[PDB]
């Protein structure tokens, strides 16, 4: 704490790893952690320091969520993570353990320290004699230097039992089989030291690369050296929860910040074997310190997860990012994921929604929020229900013609309003330094307008939020509501009549001569600024200061709009004769050919009703929609033979064909299954109709038949209900529109 | 059926052009009942490994019952027919050349 000894320096902070884990000398209720920062200076020049932060049990509850949690099991954890001889997937037990741990060392880190953040100037102050960071300040020393990435190319042949996978599969029915690869491997390590493996790591400065026939024995080919990708630095240290001094081994990188590997086919398992192989051969020799062998992705998850990564918490030291590959945007999806990484501390996806606050706090910030704002938005609030309908909109199947439609947007709306209902209850926050997660929200509301990379974080943040909290959905839904009924009140007064919508995005009509879009398009404008106005008013009167202030877009302006259901919604416009389709499913690539030939056949039919006809229209309407679907089967039968076509995804929450045994002989290929399946389905026989994992098996690939059949039946039944719903809207028939396939076109594929 | 789909529907429910002509000699699949269903066994063993949807058939006598007791004839019968009208994608050769054993079939 004395400031006479402190010695400062002015450097950049590349990366914040998790070293060690220890319960102090005679403490049941804290641990101890020790964090290794890899530094820069403005030249560039790694060095290796080292804080020691203490976490009380508090906290990691709070963090955790709930309160089955022990310093005892975390101390245990972290120290069977420690020998990746035997136990190298730890974090694939328990991983919202790791979650909460990871979470809590970085609050405490922040918290005690000071403010720390990634590839920006600072200056820390370290004592001499202990060797360890003491304070963190923030500083401006000109421009830091600039990160530097290092591509990375590993490929491992992993053999596993496909019984043993069969069985982990069987004792979970809906797992992924990434998981049960990363699982089966967890139970026999062995396997890892067997693999062979192949790795090309390419710098700015060097080339690194390895084939191992085994991972046990030297390398059979082998291209530079292992002291020019990383230096082996020990350091001694004297942290104040151990009796006697320590010694840590680190490696810092040169010439790199960050490994990036492109998403043509990133395993885990190989880089975990990697990694592996890497922390024995460098921990072998007594004298120092085993640091933690923690890793974290989708994958070690059951029932996986929809955004892929890999997060690192320990050995060895620096982020990998994985970037799907032949995307002509590569660059910039590469700088979105250094940027989300250095915003977002490191933290976001691997800890979830605890960038923000601790799960176990939401609930006192919610609460405080509602008891502010006006009575009836209170009111509002706690009589919210998913299912109540707040302000009368039209009823499908509904379609409105000749007029001045346009569609409206409010573009993030909920991010903002979360942000700043947080700053609302930031009151009843139980200490002041919970601030720091709701700044780095408010950063990433202000940096969305221009940012691509942080509208997506924020679009997969704040549903975890709001699943974390049941009780911010409520919040958020009456703040919506009051949002909507203002729309509908300023409106009912500038010309427009709102027919859709849920108060973030909505659409409507408008009261105006369908002839002169001269002056139509005059009062389109002056019904934003006024619904605009109106709603930024509303919300400050309820003291809701939205840090970004608020901007009502334009979406579009047409002519004819037709709904057919709750969600789907076809607008056109009969002059530019642009148009926008809503609700259609999209779950293949043959769903998109089907969404192109319904806009077409609509748009046709939309403009015959121009020329006006009596119900004879409604007639020549049904004979085009007939015409139509005949056009789109015929077409379908020259792609009877491609599989990848006709395959659907299934999510991991839905009813899916059991999975083949021989599925489970991919190896590599099932390593790449974590969210989506796609499935096709195969008559090999009289009415078998199974079902293929097509993503499971090498290619090319040789299937008996398509069911083609099954297939048509399923896209044409979305295709008669926008058919049926365009009838009965624009002509007002109640006969449904159906296709006879069974009596007229199921010869083709039987 | 007009157009390119009148030509594709030609050519995949009849016949390849050169079946029905005249050859030195034959090149086919040919033996009797129990050998043919050996040889499916194996032709089939073949091509799991990518894709083609394993058999799995009952037997009397076995451990398992089950259903679906048919005779053996009329299981190859069926087999066969249907490798020999499933048509190929592209270069690579169809899935009778598993049984038949030539890549030009």
């Amino acid at each position: 704490m004395d400031t006479a000894d402190i010695v400062w320096v002015e450097e950049s902070v590349s990366a914040i790893t998790l070293y060690a884990v220890w319960l102090p000398p005679r403490a049941r209720e804290y641990f101890h952690a020790l964090v290794y920062f890899v530094c820069r200076n403005a030249a560039g020049e790694g060095r290796a320091r080292f804080a020691e932060v203490s976490v009380t049990a508090t906290e990691l509850r709070d963090f955790y969520g709930s309160a089955d949690v022990s310093v005892q099991a975390v101390v245990a954890a972290a120290r069977a993570a420690t020998t990746p001889a035997a136990s190298p997937l730890e974090p694939l037990e328990n991983p919202t353990l790791w979650r909460a741990l990871y979470a809590c060392v970085l609050a405490a880190l922040e918290r005690q320290t000071g403010p720390v953040a990634l590839f920006a100037p600072l200056r820390i102050g370290s004592d001499p004699r202990t060797g360890l960071v003491v304070k963190v300040e923030r500083a401006s020393w000109g421009p830091p230097a600039a990160p530097r990435a290092a591509l990375l190319v590993a490929e491992a042949n992993i053999d596993i039992d496909p019984m043993a996978l069969a069985a982990r599969v069987a004792e979970h029915p809906d797992a992924r089989l990434a998981w049960a690869r990363l699982a089966a491997i967890r139970d026999t390590p062995q396997c890892a030291s067997a693999a062979s493996l192949t790795v090309n790591i390419t710098t700015g400065t060097a080339l690194f690369a390895r084939e191992y026939q085994t991972l046990a024995f030297p390398p059979i080919k082998k291209e530079g050296a292992f002291g020019d990708l990383v230096e082996v630095c020990e350091v001694g240290l004297r942290p104040r929860g151990h009796p006697q001094r320590v010694t840590a081994r680190v490696l810092l990188p040169r010439d790199y910040d960050y490994f990036v590997s492109a998403g043509e086919k990133f395993s885990a398992p190989a880089l975990v074997a990697l990694f592996r192989q890497w922390h024995t051969t460098v921990h072998a020799a007594p004298g120092a310190l085993a640091p933690v062998f923690a890793f974290l992705g989708p994958e070690f998850e059951v029932r996986g997860g929809p955004v892929p990564y890999f997060a690192v918490l320990g050995f060895p030291g620096w982020p990998t990012f994985t970037v799907p590959a032949t995307a002509e945007s590569a660059r910039d999806l590469v700088r979105g994921a250094a940027a989300a990484y250095a915003a977002l501390l490191g933290a976001w996806p691997a800890v979830g929604a605890r960038v923000v606050l601790p799960p176990r706090a939401w609930p006192g910030v919610a609460s405080a929020a509602a008891g502010c704002l006006l009575p009836a938005v209170r009111e509002a609030v706690a009589r919210w229900h998913p299912a109540t309908k707040i302000i009368q909109l039209l009823d499908p199947p509904a379609a409105v013609g000749p007029v001045w439609t346009a569609r409206f947007c409010f573009p993030g709306l909920r991010a903002q309003l979360l942000a700043a209902l947080a700053d609302l209850g930031g009151s009843g926050l139980a200490d002041p330094h919970g601030r720091t997660g709701l700044a780095r929200l408010d950063a990433l509301v202000v940096a969305a307008p221009s940012e691509p990379w942080a509208g997506a974080v924020l679009e997969r943040l704040v549903p975890d939020t709001c699943n974390a909290c049941p009780a911010l959905r409520q919040l958020l839904g009456g703040v919506m509501a009051a949002v909507c009924l203002q729309i509908e009140e300023t409106a009912s007064s500038v010309k427009f009549a709102v027919c859709g919508g849920d108060g973030g995005a909505f659409w409507g009509v408008f009261n105006v001569d369908p002839q002169d879009a001269d002056a139509a398009s005059g009062v389109i404008e002056d019904a934003r600024r006024a619904i605009e106005t109106a709603v930024g008013a509303v919300l400050r009167a309820n003291a809701v200061r939205l840090r970004h202030p608020l901007c009502l877009a334009l979406e579009g302006v047409y002519t004819h709009a037709v709904a057919w259901s709750q969600a789907g919604v076809w607008f056109w416009n009969s002059r530019d004769n642009t148009d926008h389709l809503g609700g259609f499913p999209l779950r293949g690539p043959a769903y998109t050919t089907a969404a192109g030939v319904v806009r077409d056949t609509l748009r046709r039919v939309l403009g015959l009703t121009t020329a006006c006809v009596p119900e004879e229209d409604a007639l020549t309407a049904r004979g085009l929609m007939e015409d139509a679907c005949d056009r789109l089967i015929l077409d379908a039968f020259n792609k009877r033979l491609d599989a990848e076509y006709w395959s659907v995804r299934v999510s991991p929450f839905e009813a899916s064909d059991p999975l083949p045994p021989t599925a489970f002989r991919g190896g590599a290929l099932l390593d790449a299954e974590h969210y989506w399946r796609r499935v096709v389905r195969v008559c090999p026989g009289g009415g078998e109709s199974v079902g293929v994992p097509v993503d499971l098996y090498p290619r090319p690939l040789v299937l008996p038949p398509v069911d083609c059949a099954h297939h048509l039946r399923e896209i044409l039944r979305e295709i008669e209900l926008v058919f049926t719903g365009v009838l009965a809207g624009v002509w007002g028939e109640g006969g449904k529109f159906v296709y006879p396939f069974d009596d007229k076109m199921s010869f083709l594929f039987a | 059926l007009d157009g390119d789909t009148a030509k594709a529907y030609l050519r995949a429910r009849t016949y390849a052009p050169g079946a029905l002509t005249p050859a030195p000699a034959y090149c086919g699949a040919v033996d009797s009942a129990t050998k043919m269903m050996g040889r499916l066994a194996d032709a089939e063993k073949l091509l799991v490994p990518r894709g083609w949807p394993a058999f799995a058939p009952a037997s009397p006598g076995e451990d398992t019952a089950g259903g679906t007791p048919p005779p053996q004839t009329c299981g190859i019968v069926k087999r066969l027919l249907r490798l020999a009208a499933t048509e190929q994608q592209g270069p690579t050769p169809p899935a009778i050349a598993a049984l038949i054993r030539n890549a030009a079939v």
